[PDB]
């Protein structure tokens, strides 16, 4: 579930989810179409395709379980829907962690007008 | 604060 996402990211970046990554770049929070700004961007950009893979389920409301194993993130069996969620969600956390050295301020809030075209998953 | 990634 969102909120859980939310957790996770806080956990694994030290960054709240609201307002650090709600709304960065072109797909982070309401993604959609146009060039990922940056390799922060290109994580919500997969993010959103991995949450796509997955059409007859619920992200925003379906809450997985999971553990953390000294700093590992291992998604616990849940329904199908769950696992695979979790997964992504626990991708783009390790994504935003990865590049936490290149995130900017700059894309927070980024309108938009700027963020033209259809990039395929 | 209930949705945004």
């Amino acid at each position: 579930s969102l909120l859980e996402f939310g957790k996770m990211i806080l956990e694994e970046t030290g960054k709240l989810a609201i307002p650090s990554y709600s709304s960065y770049g072109c797909y982070c929070g309401w993604g959609g179409k146009g060039t990922p700004k940056d390799a922060t961007d290109r994580c919500c950009f997969v993010h959103d395709c991995c949450y796509g893979n997955l059409p007859d389920c619920n992200p925003k409301s379906d809450r997985y379980k999971y553990k953390r194993v000294n700093g590992a993130i291992v998604c616990e069996k849940g329904t199908s829907c769950e696992n695979r969620i979790c997964e992504c969600d626990k991708a783009a956390a390790i994504c935003f962690r990865q590049n936490l050295n290149t995130y900017s301020k700059k894309y927070m809030l980024y309108p938009d007008f700027l963020c033209k075209g259809e990039l395929k998953c | 604060f209930l949705a945004y990634k």
